[PDB]
């Protein structure tokens, strides 16, 4: 259902690059930013760098009408560093369960990661901003 | 003529003479726009024998750089030494520009790379005097008065115009070693991510070049799919035909000259007068990690401050030696103000970098940012972050130079101070920049 | 119903203070972060001014398990010269639609604004952040 | 005869002279419709020797320029400083025509590219009076004469035709430095969109050209499948046949005068006289955030104005230097009403342009239209805009000139207006132009 | 139903170029200028490029006498930016419900879009002129 959705703005502010990988959309499905109906592949994101200073969107939402909400997992890795992974991302919007969820594990040392704008309590899970930098 | 060699050409006075002559070794380089191109004025007395080595091993070398304006050098075949030499005056004299080729941010690298094929014949070589020995080159009356004449005008602007223009006539670098015989080169560049194995792309892109050289196409592809454009160069066709194909070694045209005479002229070719002056704390930014501070009062007439800095106890003042002038590359250049969604200023000309950004708004028509400049890229060389803060919202870089064992790369510790996280977008390239100690002078009564 | 929410980040990226001024929510309720159960009066952000380099934000969210949405203004204004318009924010999130509004009216040359985050497809406005800046 | 080189050539008195008779290197060249020309006139006095320096490494070179009417120069392998010096009197000489293959608009580029397949033999050089050493070269008597003729004319008009005629016969600039030799030459041009990245235009179309100047087609295709035409020029075939291959150097004509009558020169040689006069507002027009000032009373008989600006100060007020003359590009031009639904003025002539749009109905039989006149293209370089209004039916652009560190590139600050959206269709190009502030001389008592 | 349409004019009144992009009609049909029966194809406008004082016009209407009206979006970009998003527009003229609908959205600043000529009360949309610039 559309009434459960998500955008992840991952906003590179340091000045080396960081990498997506493993980006799976368990339930819903993802889609171009502003249209819910273009449905798109997890193939357009995965191993894609983000260059210092550039935002890259991550659109999830519920599929037409159906009763599931959106689930889905990513990992931040290190280009420079064999890959090496900096952060796990996991998020959760359901269609039942009022509460929603965003967990961020890991324990890369010499990266910085600070996400805000998650909503909690009900509805859909919002717009989430994680900034990154590595030291 | 058959198996003569370089110590029959160097026996016979003609032949030695035809040597000198068009081989051009009694002429300095003169490191301008164009590249290292030999002046046209004698800067030696023509010596009545040469010192030469004799050598015939053909073989294909190598050689790899990564300064930025050294690319005409690697055409010239100038080995490490002569190019980290030279590499000063080419960049300062260079033609800057966006949009070139070289990359050398955080995240990418690039390098030039060189493949000569030599036939050689031998090496000659000369005398400096700092060597001590008794056979040593002795610069020509007519370099020596022009030098005295230079130095003996009544102000300091004068006599810099005047060392300017002997030096732009004359040579700024003289080739003491100097190999003779044929040779075909063939060069590029190549631009590579930083994780990429650098010990790999270096071997690709040398056994792609050194395959191109030895069947010897303008574009090559290497083993890893690599695509390179090769500048092929010819010099090779009897010992009337012999060149120089390779420079071992250069030495400074001013350290040629006698001890008294050559620290005048080293002081007097350094572009920025310095001064320190007292600080003052920035009102507001209390949120930062760390005090900002700036020049305290106005800033004396013609001279500029080079941005905010976390120093408590002074800040450095720098003033131009030479006037602005057509062809010149000017030691500052003036900033702009952002074209929007940003407060940073922006260098007015290509590639000129200013040290710390600006914390505040910054207006160029109004104190102090009307007082604010970049440098020349010949004026810096990259530093190292120490980082404030415990959020990426306030956090703070403090530049310090990287420590060097050799005085002569030694940077001025000015604590430059760069936000971490610039609000907005379309903001300057973060900068990473410290300011060079040979390039200022103190104390001077100018 | 909490369901209809939206939280507004005004963020500072200048150097000149900026005032909030005539917010009203006329359907809905303002309310604290991260609990949309301590509802709190206009007057905690009426003329309120966003120093430079900070973010000030605010929840908006439809009376709870409710059949209500949403929906409120508020002008920015610059107070250096006389509390003059900056821009006039409106925001709807109904309950009883999918067409959210977020429109940005008003004129001044000497501000810059920008805002992203909204969600104007179905579900919930989202976390909007608009960053200001006078030039 | 196998082995000589330029030294060789110079050292013989008939071999120096047969060089320098066959290379026209005392003659200026005449800069004029057919372009950089060689007069035949002797400018200097033949020397006793020359300054060479010798060189025979062979390889391809690349160039690239962005001037509009700079083909000829490209043409001819002026490097970018003689190109910058020559520009003016090309531009100032040339055949202005619509429907030009060259495009500078705001969304696209238009550039010329040259490559040179080169066998050099050395470069020779020459003293200018400015250098100050002791070898410069000497100006003939009978060029001085004709000059001191000119300057003795009774009245300024006779004088500037005197020296404008003297010009056209001895040439504009001198070639300082030239290299000698032999060359292969492909040149082309290229229009592409400015959002296309230039960096990879210019590699794909230098490496185009270069593989078509190896292979020697009238036709290249490139990499990206970009469709060139090239011209090719032949200067290769012995020292007899040895050739200028490249011009590293140029200096004004003008500039090898000594210095009292060089400035009186380089005064009368300025297009334009310039005047400052009063403003008054423009009535009506309260809609728009600024005021429109015109000149103030009835214009001075023979004098024009250039259009509207936003100074509440002062007007300039510009007076034509030489009369119009067939076959000469006059200083200004006048403009005529559109063809419809436009009350917007035109340029009468191909190329001209004017700096501000006119806040009314232009009627060029009635004053103040009658009195608006355009610009040469070389009296103008692009400026940039300071928006004013809030909405786009009334938002009006003030032009202000780009800061140079330059003072010969600078331009005046008129603040001509632009109106951002004009009503109607079928409207002129909008001008984006600030004039040169060395194209016109002030004070003269003319 | 033909009696629902609209027409929109395009006109770049700045100085530098905009192109259209994901021009797509949920509803009814494009058509050529004063033929209603003439359909076209989106695709005789995706990927327009707009130069400075050009006008691009876009005719929709609801198809032959069906009980449908006519609904769009399209995106107004910046090709001189990467294809920055400039604007996105959404038109709506219903056949059922009287009231229509035109929205312009999007946050790009260096840009000025100044739409007029709707109507929203009843019967067809109309023509909507609108100007775009770039600062």
């Amino acid at each position: 259902a559309y009434a459960q959705w998500v955008i992840i703005i991952i906003h590179n502010v340091g000045s080396q690059d960081v990498k997506i990988k493993n980006l799976k959309a368990s339930w819903g499905k993802l889609h171009a930013d502003g249209d819910k109906d273009a449905e798109v592949s997890a193939s357009n994101y995965e191993g894609k760098i983000v260059k210092p200073d550039e935002k890259l969107q991550i659109n999830a939402s519920g599929r037409s009408d159906a009763a599931e909400g959106t689930t889905g997992t990513f990992d931040l890795v290190d280009p420079a560093d064999g890959d090496k992974q900096v952060r796990h991302f996991y998020w959760d919007s359901p269609w039942g369960s009022k509460t929603n969820t965003w967990t961020v594990s890991g324990s890369n040392t010499k990266w910085m990661i600070e996400y805000s704008g998650q909503n909690l309590d009900s509805g859909a899970l919002g717009t989430i901003t994680v900034d990154t930098l590595k030291k | 003529q058959a198996g003569d060699t370089l110590n029959d050409v160097i026996q016979d006075p003609t032949r030695r003479n035809k040597l000198i002559n068009d081989n051009n070794l009694l002429k300095g380089i003169i490191m301008g726009r164009d590249g290292p191109v030999p002046s046209s004025r004698e800067l030696i007395v023509r010596p009545d024998t040469l010192r030469a080595i004799i050598n015939n091993r053909a073989t294909i070398e190598t050689t790899t750089m990564e300064a930025e304006f050294t690319e005409t050098l690697m055409e010239s075949n100038y080995n490490s030494a002569s190019v980290k030499v030279s590499a000063p005056f080419i960049t300062a004299n260079s033609e800057y520009s966006e949009s070139s080729s070289f990359k050398n941010t955080e995240t990418e690298k690039s390098m030039y790379t060189s493949s000569r094929y030599l036939f050689p014949q031998g090496r000659i070589d000369f005398t400096t005097p700092d060597s001590g020995f008794d056979d040593v080159i002795k610069l020509s009356p007519q370099f020596t008065s022009g030098v005295q004449a230079a130095l003996a005008k009544a102000t300091g602007t004068e006599k810099r115009e005047a060392l300017q223009n002997l030096f732009q006539e004359y040579g700024h670098v003289f080739r003491t070693k100097v190999h003779i015989g044929g040779v075909l080169s063939a060069h590029t560049m190549e631009t590579f991510s930083r994780s990429e194995n650098e010990t790999e792309v270096k071997q690709d892109v040398k056994a792609g070049l050194e395959g191109a050289v030895k069947g010897w196409q303008g574009t090559i592809t290497t083993s890893q799919n690599r695509k390179l454009n090769v500048k092929y160069i010819v010099n090779v066709v009897q010992s009337e035909h012999w060149r120089v194909i390779e420079v071992t070694e250069v030495t400074a045209v001013a350290d040629l000259l006698p001890q008294p005479i050559r620290g005048q002229v080293k002081d007097l070719l350094k572009p920025l007068l310095g001064k320190w002056v007292d600080v003052e704390k920035v009102p507001g930014l209390e949120s930062l990690p760390v005090s900002v501070y700036r020049p305290k009062g106005a800033i004396p007439a013609g001279w500029f401050w080079l941005g905010d800095t976390a120093d408590a106890s002074k800040a450095l003042l720098v003033k131009p030696t030479l006037p602005a002038r057509s062809g010149r590359n000017p030691a500052l250049t003036s900033l702009h103000q952002g074209s929007g969604m940003t407060e940073q200023p922006f260098v007015d000309l290509p590639q000129y970098q200013y040290l710390s950004t600006y914390f505040g708004s910054f207006a160029h028509d109004t104190p102090p940012g009307s007082t604010l400049r970049g440098l020349r890229p010949d004026h810096v060389l990259p530093g190292r972050y120490e980082m404030h803060g415990d959020t990426i919202s306030t956090a703070v870089y403090v530049t310090r130079p990287v420590d060097v064992p050799f005085p002569e790369d030694e940077c001025f510790d000015l604590k430059s101070l760069v936000r971490v996280k610039l609000p907005g977008s379309g903001n300057p390239p973060k900068p990473r920049s410290a300011l060079k100690k040979s390039m200022v002078l103190f104390d001077s009564g100018e």
